[PDB]
């Protein structure tokens, strides 16, 4: 998943060919600190989707609640579906 | 009131306006996404020390 959005990071515009002073003194001084400030989020988007060892501990946030409902008192396939075409075996059976 | 003959607006004021913002080096670039890359290198590489292909896909013995 992680390369699912840095394969959006990659289609992201370059905006250091901008850098230069002749697109520094041209343009409205909002309209510039607002582009420092969209190449300043870049490098912080960047930076944490390739946060690469942060993923192995996002996985023991989904493991635990997984677990538990595999232990279940039924059985651990147990689910809807089958527990519902059970129950018309179960009703529609004499008591 | 020679002063006001002057021009109003201060040295100041034109070194604040004409250098608004602080302006992004050419090399912030390289060595913020050397420093990202170098992760992208460490996970993803195959010869790295700390490689995830052996915790993202465990091998078969």
């Amino acid at each position: 998943l992680s390369n699912e959005r840095y394969q959006l990071l990659s289609q992201w515009p370059d905006f250091t060919t901008m850098y230069g002073k002749d697109f520094y003194y041209r343009a409205h001084p909002e309209d510039l600190k607002k582009f420092y400030d969209a190449a300043d989020e870049y490098y912080k988007l960047y930076e944490t989707v390739t946060e690469f060892d942060s993923l192995s501990a996002l996985a023991s946030q989904v493991v635990p609640n997984y677990a538990a409902r595999r232990r279940s008192t039924v059985h651990p396939a147990i689910g809807s579906t089958v527990a519902d075409g059970a129950f018309t075996n179960f009703l529609l059976s004499k008591q | 009131d020679r002063v006001l003959s002057l021009p109003a607006v201060s040295k100041n004021q034109v070194l604040e306006n004409v250098f608004h913002t602080a302006p992004k080096a050419p090399v912030e670039h390289l060595e913020k996404m050397v420093s990202a890359n170098s992760k992208v290198y460490d996970a993803l590489n195959l010869q790295s020390k700390r490689v995830l292909i052996w915790q993202v896909k465990p091998a078969l013995f």
